[PDB]
């Protein structure tokens, strides 16, 4: 997938081969599916939770005041979520660190984007994604075969931790 | 009859007990009670969905399998109607 | 380093087993001889954008749920 | 805009049944409106993927937008029915003439029936705080009457579109 980052369709024998190049290929693809197919909710739930716990962020003094600022924040949360989703697909954080995190703290410092709010938004997204992967719903209320995805959940948790460490 | 202007009531619920910000949108008689810190906002506005949003939602829907946590499953692979 | 073009990878997962009405013409590699012939991952790199409609609606939710203190 | 606060809000609460609980129930809908619409249109589609096939009614950004829009319009008029305690505005300004509009356009009835059904189930779960997410804090109690009332409003939508 390195080409597209720097449309790809991987199916058939290419997909068969791709699954033997990562650990737990099938469950990994299920986890990605859960995250990307719920992206708008994941993102808005994190940004609105950041705000509902610290309403000054949408006061006239707050960094999310105005539709244009709110849109930029929602966008960034989605950028982060997508690079985490790519790390889960690829099994490593190289592109996340290079293309999403390197230089971001300095950018936010120069813009005045607040660290506290960023950490809370990321933390809500982390908890949400971990819960989608460690989903213990009864089978009739679950889109995937029920089983243990705890290793994948820990892996995705670690990718969010790399985001938090870069922004703090 | 529907007006065909796609306008609907937008309701916002402000339960702002414990909020120190003073707002003056409501101009009526005071409650001298908790309702001085509570408000319902109602507007009638065109409901709008941008084609950017519609494209993004299509991409979220087009896998046809994933759902919210702990909800019923009705997905299929054939035309139903 | 971030490019400051706001572009991110968009992943789409197609578990299309049993689906017949879509022409599986996008993947042009060899067949697996297995269920992967009905399965496909798509990846594109896109500018991430948020419409004013979503920005306004998310704000509208927020304003409806600022946490009370008591 | 209309702002109902202070003594006007006390009057509103007295002029409907279970005023404070009713506002919690309304808030369970409007504070989740984008997720409710998403679940309904997405489930409509995953049940019948033909809706986004190259000839289906939700194909193209313009039509998808209109459908997402309509689900929200319907949802918001239901939320107003719950705020006010009756369906007169919903029937007059949202349902009257809508079935023939949809028939003229070819907007599929079974799709609307599925979307409305999901919206009803989702709202009832948020109102009763049995959804996975429970972000709105309420004092403990029984909201089954308000849940049944909103279920009635969605059923009038279904009845008008069926
Ligand atoms: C929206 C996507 C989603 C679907 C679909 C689903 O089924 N569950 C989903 C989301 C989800 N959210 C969490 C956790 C949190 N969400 C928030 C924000 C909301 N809480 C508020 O107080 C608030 C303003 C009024 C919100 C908006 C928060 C704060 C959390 C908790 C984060 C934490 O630190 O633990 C989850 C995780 C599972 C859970 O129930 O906590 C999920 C799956
Ligand atoms: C809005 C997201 C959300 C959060 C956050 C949360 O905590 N609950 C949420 C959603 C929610 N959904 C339902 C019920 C249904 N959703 C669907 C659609 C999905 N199922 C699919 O198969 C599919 C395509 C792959 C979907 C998308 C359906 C069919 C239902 C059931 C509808 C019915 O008529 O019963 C609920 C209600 C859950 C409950 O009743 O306990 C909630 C809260
Ligand atoms: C406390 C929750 C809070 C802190 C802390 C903070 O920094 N900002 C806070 C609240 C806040 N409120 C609003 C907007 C509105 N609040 C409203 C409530 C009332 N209006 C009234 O007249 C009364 C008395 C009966 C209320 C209880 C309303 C109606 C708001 C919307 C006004 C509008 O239509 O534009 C915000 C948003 C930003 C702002 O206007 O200050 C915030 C952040
Ligand atoms: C079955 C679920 C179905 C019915 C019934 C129906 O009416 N439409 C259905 C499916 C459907 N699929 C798509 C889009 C894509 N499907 C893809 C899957 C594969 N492509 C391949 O080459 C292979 C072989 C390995 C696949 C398993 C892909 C990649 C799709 C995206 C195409 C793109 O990006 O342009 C849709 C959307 C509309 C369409 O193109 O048919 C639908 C409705
Ligand atoms: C944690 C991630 C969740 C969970 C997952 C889980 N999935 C499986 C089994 C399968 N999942 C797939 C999915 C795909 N393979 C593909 O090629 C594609 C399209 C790109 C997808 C979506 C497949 C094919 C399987 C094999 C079974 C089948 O054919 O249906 C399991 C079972 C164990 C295993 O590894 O096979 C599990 C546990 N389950 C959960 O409960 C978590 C919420
Ligand atoms: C079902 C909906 C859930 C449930 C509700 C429930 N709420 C209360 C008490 C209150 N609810 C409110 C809410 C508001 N009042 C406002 O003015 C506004 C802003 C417009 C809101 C959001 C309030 C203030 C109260 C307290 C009232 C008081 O004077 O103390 C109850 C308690 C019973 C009652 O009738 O008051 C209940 C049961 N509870 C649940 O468990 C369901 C999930
Ligand atoms: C989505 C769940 C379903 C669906 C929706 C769909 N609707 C339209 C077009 C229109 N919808 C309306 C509805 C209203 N107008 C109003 O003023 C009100 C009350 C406030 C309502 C409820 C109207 C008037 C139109 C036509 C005009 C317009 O959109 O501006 C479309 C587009 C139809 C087309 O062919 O272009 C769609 C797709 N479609 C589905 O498949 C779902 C079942
Ligand atoms: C939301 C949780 C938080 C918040 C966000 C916020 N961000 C900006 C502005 C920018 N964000 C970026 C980020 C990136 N660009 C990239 O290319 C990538 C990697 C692919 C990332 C992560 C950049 C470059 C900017 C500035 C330039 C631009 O927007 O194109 C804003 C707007 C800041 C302003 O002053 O206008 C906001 C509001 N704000 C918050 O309060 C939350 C904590």
């Amino acid at each position: 997938f390195s080409r597209v980052v720097t449309a790809a369709y991987v199916g058939g024998a290419d997909l068969q081969a791709l699954k033997k190049f990562v650990s737990e290929g099938n469950k990994r693809l299920d986890a990605v599916n859960a995250i990307v197919s719920n992206a708008s909710c994941i993102v808005s739930d994190a940004v609105s939770g950041m705000i509902c716990e610290n309403p000054a962020l949408i006061s006239p003094s707050g960094n999310c005041y105005t539709n244009r600022r709110m849109a930029a924040c929602l966008r960034d949360a989605e950028i982060i979520l997508r690079y985490v989703s790519y790390s889960l697909l690829s099994g490593d954080s190289s592109v996340l660190e290079d293309r999403c995190l390197s230089g971001l703290k300095e950018t936010y410092s120069s813009l005045g984007v607040p660290t506290a709010g960023n950490l809370r938004a990321v933390g809500i997204m982390k908890a949400t994604c971990v819960a989608f992967i460690n989903n213990t719903s009864q089978q009739k209320k679950l889109s995937t075969p029920a089983g243990d995805c705890s290793a994948l959940a820990s892996e995705v948790a670690g990718y969010f931790d790399k985001v938090s460490a870069a922004l703090a | 009859a529907i007006k065909k202007d796609q306008k609907a009531p937008i309701i916002t619920i402000f339960d702002n007990r414990g909020c120190e910000v003073k707002k003056n949108n409501y101009s009526g008689a005071k409650a001298n009670g908790m309702e001085d810190d509570q408000c319902v906002k109602l507007t009638m506005e065109t409901i709008t969905v941008s084609e950017t949003t519609a494209a993004k939602k299509l991409q979220e829907f087009i896998g046809l399998k994933a759902t919210a946590i702990n909800v019923p499953q009705i997905s299929g692979v054939t035309k139903k109607y | 380093a971030i490019k400051k073009d706001q572009k991110a990878p968009v992943v789409t997962i197609f578990d299309a087993r049993g689906c017949k009405d879509h022409s599986n013409k996008e993947y042009t590699g060899a067949k697996a001889g297995g269920m992967e012939d009905d399965q496909c991952v798509k990846l594109t790199m896109e500018t991430i954008k948020v419409g004013d409609d979503v920005a306004a609606k998310v704000l509208g939710e927020c304003l409806s749920e600022l946490k009370s203190r008591k």
